[PDB]
RNA sequence: GAGCUGUAAGCAAGCUUUGAUCCGGAGAUUUCCGAAUGGGGAAACCCACCACUCGUAAUGGAGUGGUAUCCAUAUCUGAAUUCAUAGGAUAUGAGAAGGCAGACCCGGGGAACUGAAACAUCUAAGUACCCGGAGGAAGAGAAAGCAAAUGCGAUUCCCUGAGUAGCGGCGAGCGAAACGGGAUCAGCCCAAACCAAGAGGCUUGCCUCUUGGGGUUGUAGGACACUCUGUACGGAGUUACAAAGGAACGAGGUAGAUGAAGAGGUCUGGAAAGGCCCGCCAUAGGAGGUAACAGCCCUGUAGUCAAAACUUCGUUCUCUCCUGAGUGGAUCCUGAGUACGGCGGAACACGUGAAAUUCCGUCGGAAUCCGGGAGGACCAUCUCCCAAGGCUAAAUACUCCCUAGUGACCGAUAGUGAACCAGUACCGUGAGGGAAAGGUGAAAAGCACCCCGGAAGGGGAGUGAAAGAGAUCCUGAAACCGUGUGCC
RNA sequence: AUGAGUAGCGAAAGAGGGGUGAGAAUCCCCUCCACCGAAUGCCUAAGGUUUCCUGAGGAAGGCUCGUCCGCUCAGGGUUAGUCGGGACCUAAGCCGAGGCCGAAAGGCGUAGGCGAUGGACAACAGGUUGAUAUUCCUGUACCACCUCCUCACCAUUUGAGCA
């Protein structure tokens, strides 16, 4: 998904992207705490996706100078 | 930086928690370095309700003895928020 | 030198002569699980199932050096050798000119 | 190139041939403490100021950057006082003080026990230890030398000289050097001193300012002065001798690829790698596994090959850098702290003495080449050599590491204190001291079911080659504790 | 191993009836009886660190027993503008920019700081859970700061504020 990450422009790669993933992780952890989640690999894959987005943004910023 | 969803971690569900929840009070676990004001704003932003007061407290770690080894569990910080009478109720499932 | 889903022939042990297919592989310990070989009578744990259950007949792993494959052409035991690079490295038989 | 989500064996939930997991090169993120550096502090924590930014009107609320002391560089500002102190603001210094490898080397302080059959002089010993500097090695270097003829030619290290010459309550003891044989190689070089030009200070004058130029200088002959020489072609190959850089080839290091030949028959066994009867491979009988002892079963070995990317050497090209010889009449000869006088030290193998030689404090204190030093007090002849300014690779020392190996070395009271969650458990206020503890089976195939019992534990039945193999589960001795019985 | 089934079992009043349980001199309930009361009462330092509350347990620890426990295994429990400390002050002492001494390492010390055992400083009654309460709940209060939008008297050296 890294290529698709590059294709998006910078604001789109943070605004309404690293925010929806954050809120989804929040809801997922709430459901797990309550006691009804079933599928549990979602947490790990969401966290990995967030890290990917942050790293590509930082790479762009570093290359900009 | 300091997104509001970073302050709240997970709800607390015991008999005491439900007893308090009967009276428009809700119990959370929050980050160990966050003061009451960020908790208040975070609850206001995430759910969209009205907050009246917040009370906070600190907990220590516990010693366990699994096997022949010994260790300790991590510290905790707990918050109790009280909504106003007009505000709606937070849908804690 | 052999993987899952291959016809092999056991050449040593109490089951020499028998042959079958591979059902699982354990590259970590060099053990393989050939079908119909090395049967065991496992005394199942107290209930923990719809019936009680105390007598089963399943397979047990065999060391990988005790099996080795069959030649497609002649049809017997044959040593293995790589490097045909027909667009990709591919296993070949030595006592023949064939593949896999 | 087929399974995978660490020990870790449960258990759900998932991913991968659109190639995972995994191995190597380069990148990104990196909470708080710690030299710790915004201020403070009982290491792991509290409290700020200035710029922006989020949020309401502010606060404390929140986020991102900056703010230590000292040293060098410029600036403007200058007390008492018409100047210099002192004060600000700059870019600093990728400060470096901080750490370590319990090793190796330079320098400054510097013991005692012990020996001498007691003990001062001696020895232990410039050792142990403390402090300050470093570097991958440091230190030492191009004769004011050895020495005694035929003389050799910077330093360092090994063999021999030799337990010799010498010191010494002449005791105990300490203890050289040169000559000769080797390892590496460097006649390695640089400095404004006499002079010149110019400038620019500068009262005429000066005296620094930059340039040439000069010292591979002693047989005292060089240099300043005085007749030639070709300045491109040699040296750096940047390792002393000025110093910055590029571009191509080759060999390595960090990951890998390929790789010959028996299921031979037969016997015993739970299981053949073993016995007997037969064959093959070899630049490959080095190793480790597999249900017993394998060159032909597996991972491999001998040989051949390999790299996007970082790195280590070598060669070449580019590329920078300007000279060496004949002649005598004044001047420089680079170097004024030498060498004394006590007085102490101080090192010399040498203990102040017959004593040369080297350094450190304190008083006086040179001449100039028709000069000066040395040849173990001085004393005249002869023979060697020119101090008071710098730089220099190689041959040597030592392992915290990394890679590959090897032992007429150990085999669990041995070998590291530690083969096991060891500097742990325990002991101490603290510096500090410091253990015990390996083995089921080839494979859990780790005892369904029945009976006694609250359970623990047994008796059957089953798995296994073995259950006397059943969880500190290979073999299992002695002390020690019991039951039965032949003779007293 | 012997000594040896020997010495000891660490100041104190219990008795009966029920209960539970495989099992009770030792555990729960009841009734009588006994002991302390300028404490053996309550609240709370230093120090300890989960020992606190509820449900299970019967290997080891309790100088006996044990169905019990400050023991073992799982879950829970500690709420502050006013209470104690920090965004306040200093004592003895300690550290110390420049500075003065000293083979080095270091010793002392000015400006300035740190440091309570002291000085300043706004909240009281009642109720409640198996485990917290001047903190939670109900009543009545006080203190410092701001004007988001206000309101009424009252505005520039005709001085409000100022140490």
């Amino acid at each position: 998904m890294k290529a698709n990450e590059i294709r998006d422009l910078t604001t789109a790669e943070i605004e309404q992207k690293v925010k929806s993933l954050k809120e989804e992780l929040f809801n997922l952890r709430f459901q797990l705490a309550t006691g009804q989640l079933e599928n549990t690999a979602r947490i790990r894959e969401v966290r990995k996706a967030i890290a990917r987005m942050k790293t590509v943004i930082r790479e762009r910023e570093i290359a900009a100078n | 930086m300091k997104d509001p969803r970073d302050v709240l971690k997970r709800p607390v569900i015991t008999e005491r928690s439900a007893d308090l929840m009967t009276e428009k009070k809700y119990t959370f676990e929050v980050d160990v370095r966050a003061n009451k004001t960020e908790v208040k704003d975070a609850v206001e932003s995430i759910f969209g309700v009205k907050v009246d007061k917040v009370n906070i407290m600190n907990y220590k770690g516990k010693s366990k003895r699994v096997g022949r080894y010994t260790g300790m569990t991590s510290r905790r910080r707990k918050a109790i928020v009280k909504l106003t009478a007009d505000s709606k109720e937070i849908e804690i499932f | 030198h052999v993987k899952k889903g291959d016809k092999v022939m056991v050449i040593s042990g109490k089951d020499k002569g028998k042959q079958g297919t591979i059902l699982a592989a354990f590259p970590k310990k060099d053990r393989v699980l050939v079908e119909g070989v090395n049967m065991v009578k496992k005394h199942s744990k107290p209930t923990q199932a719809n019936p009680q259950g105390g007598i089963s007949n399943q397979e047990a792993p065999i060391h990988v050096s005790n099996v080795m494959p069959l030649d497609p052409k002649t049809g017997e035991v044959t040593r293995v050798g790589y490097k045909v690079e027909d667009g990709k490295k591919v296993r070949v038989a030595k006592k023949s000119g064939q593949v896999l």
